[PDB]
């Protein structure tokens, strides 16, 4: 219930924190190459 | 009446027209601190640098390294003790140069930091190569963003500006050229350069600067030369928060007669980053696309010319309009996207190439740019 | 005063909508998140 | 053509320095892909430490 | 005598015709690395090519060596050295 609904969001706000990641890591990469 | 106001045409290059640019880049420039508390920042030569080469400009251009300028080179202009002293110098031992600090006017608004002779030197090595190749006739224009400080005077380092580069790159100019024009955009008046080229002809040193309560303290309608470089000073005085549309007005019809009587074959044209909004210290309100306009009229002209960095007291206004100009020499407008480099968490919040003006007070009524432009013309016929 | 403090900007709204219209924010700079929601979060932006 | 033996030295050595400016250029650009990805796993494990944290609170204060 | 530089041991080996090969820059010599050895210039300038350099403490104490044998004698040189002192200006 409660506790279920605040682990998936929870996990959502930290999956989009890993693809902010991600996304910097590449733009960073593609600085390195140009 | 002379000056007209008129609206401010879209940016317009012939693409039919090719022209070659050799930017100078020293990776070394950006690594010297003036101080804790001082408006003066190498940095943005560096900002500026990558900016360009995130753009991809550098597929177009051509960019090279300066030697840097030798001593005796670097003494073209100023005193042997000048420069000396200035070598001689470093942060930890003033307490033996006191009396020559004083005598030479450094120390107190203008400080000694490790690494200035090195900065002089990459300054002045890139006006004097820019110069050289303009000389030879390879590159069309001679990008040299590092140097452009004007405030040095024979004697003496007023203004934050230890060593004045624009003299060693005209006079290498003059070697092989008559008449060199050289235009000035920084809010300061230009002392340096003013007072080195101040008794003669063979240099036409206009200025666009701004007159008030200031450091400087020159740069008047009056002032116009001596000897045989009689009305060979010509001095715009502006006041606070001209506009880009007025700038225009103010700057075309003066560079078309100057082009028209004067006649150079080569053009210095400083293009300094404190004239912009949001400045430090500079009172003018004029954005990127007017800082750039100038640039661009100078450049349709079709003559060799040496563009130079100098003043600009903030980081990010200044490198933004310095590539926009630099992408404008080369007959490309740059888009508004800023693309991601090591140092693109600077560029404020709105993240865009772009430089937005302030709400200033307009001091400058049209009655007195009538007035300045009356007197510039009558000045100027003499010629 | 005030017919004329709406003027200054009636005449000049018609190009004002337009910018606001072709705003389009880079897509690099959502990441860093400086771009402050706040007049997002209010409805203060003028887009649409 | 190229035979004089003074221009010859100094064309080597022009490559020379051509040779080692591209060698650390590749060494620099290699140290700082290395240290943007040590960054990036560090920002990484502490977005991971915080997600646990808070988990932890949240269910102590529950 | 490795305090001097490169064109004076250069334009030494040239005048004397010593066969020893031309030193090695200082960036040259650095250049050497591992990977530093995939380059044109080190993989043209280690083996099987004539134009191989050598470091510049041996070519310099090859260049103090044949100084130092090289004897002297004044009535040969003083007379040349203030001619050519009197004649750089021409
Ligand atoms: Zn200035």
């Amino acid at each position: 219930p409660e506790l279920q609904v605040y682990y998936s969001k929870i996990a959502a706000i930290r999956d989009y924190k890993l693809h902010r990641a991600y996304q910097r890591q590449k733009y960073e990469l593609s600085c390195i190459n140009t | 009446m002379v000056y007209e106001a008129t609206p401010f045409d879209p940016i317009t290059v012939k693409p039919s027209d090719k022209r070659r640019v050799a930017y100078f880049y020293d990776a070394d420039v950006g690594n010297y601190a003036y101080g804790a508390g001082h408006p003066m920042k190498p940095h943005r030569i560096r900002m500026a640098h990558s900016l360009i080469m995130n753009y991809g400009l550098y597929k177009k251009m051509e960019i090279y390294r300066a030697k840097p300028a030798t001593k005796q080179e670097m003494c073209q202009f100023h005193t042997d003790e000048y420069i000396d002293f200035l070598s001689r110098v470093t942060p930890d031992n003033l307490e033996m140069f006191k009396r020559e600090s004083v005598k030479f006017n450094v120390g107190d608004d203008c400080p000694v930091f490790d690494g200035l002779y090195e900065y002089c030197s990459i300054s002045g090595g890139g006006s004097m190569e820019g110069a050289a190749r303009l000389n030879r006739g390879k590159c069309d224009v001679a990008v040299n963003y590092a140097g452009g400080l004007h405030h040095a005077k024979k004697s003496e380092a007023s203004g934050f500006c230890y060593l004045n580069d624009i003299v060693l790159g005209i006079i290498e100019l003059l070697r092989y050229h008559p008449r060199v024009l050289y235009i000035d955009i920084d809010v300061h008046h230009g002392d340096g350069v003013e007072e080195a080229f101040y008794t003669t002809d063979r240099v036409m040193t206009c200025s666009f600067h701004k007159y008030g309560e200031f450091f400087p303290g020159t740069g008047e309608l009056r002032d116009i030369g001596v000897g045989a470089g009689k009305n060979y000073a010509v001095n715009v005085p502006l006041r606070d928060g001209i506009d880009d549309a007025t700038y225009r007005s103010v700057f075309e019809p003066v560079i078309k007669k100057i082009m028209e009587w004067y006649q150079p074959s080569a053009v210095v044209l400083q293009c300094g980053g404190d004239s912009l909004s949001g400045d430090r210290l500079g009172c003018f309100n004029l954005s990127m696309e007017g800082h750039a306009n100038c640039v661009n009229y100078v450049k349709s002209f079709g003559i060799p010319m040496m563009v130079v960095g100098g003043g600009g007291y903030t980081m990010r206004n200044v490198a933004r309009t310095w590539c926009f100009e630099t992408g404008l020499l080369n007959n490309v407008v740059l888009d508004k996207d800023l693309p991601y480099n090591e140092y693109y968490e600077y560029y404020g919040p709105d993240y865009k190439l772009s430089v937005r003006p302030s709400n200033m007070f307009n001091v400058n009524t049209p009655e007195y740019l009538d007035k300045v432009m009356t007197n510039i013309f009558a000045n100027l016929e003499n010629t | 005063t005030i017919y004329e403090r709406l003027l200054e900007i009636k005449q000049m709204n018609e190009r004002v909508t337009k910018e606001i219209n072709t705003r389009s924010t880079v897509t690099f700079a959502k990441d860093l998140d400086l771009l402050s929601s706040q007049l997002s979060e209010m409805g203060l932006d003028f887009v649409g | 053509q190229g035979d004089n033996g003074q221009y010859a030295r100094q064309v080597r050595d022009l490559e020379e320095e051509r040779d080692l400016e591209l060698v650390r250029l590749r060494l620099f650009e290699e140290y700082r892909v290395s240290r943007s990805g040590i960054e990036f796993q560090e920002d990484i494990e502490k977005a991971k430490a915080e997600h646990e944290k808070l988990i932890k609170l949240c269910k102590e204060r529950l | 005598f490795e305090e001097y530089t490169d064109a004076f041991l250069r334009r030494y080996k040239d005048h004397f015709q010593l066969d020893v090969p031309d030193n090695l820059t200082l960036q040259g010599y650095l250049l050497g690395s591992k990977l530093g050895a995939k380059t044109y210039s080190y993989k043209r300038n280690t083996q099987g090519q004539h134009d191989k350099r050598i470091h510049k403490r041996d070519l310099a104490n090859v260049v103090r060596r044949h100084f130092d044998e090289h004897s002297i004698k004044e009535t040969d040189c003083i007379p040349q050295f203030i001619y050519k002192v009197k004649n750089q200006k021409k």
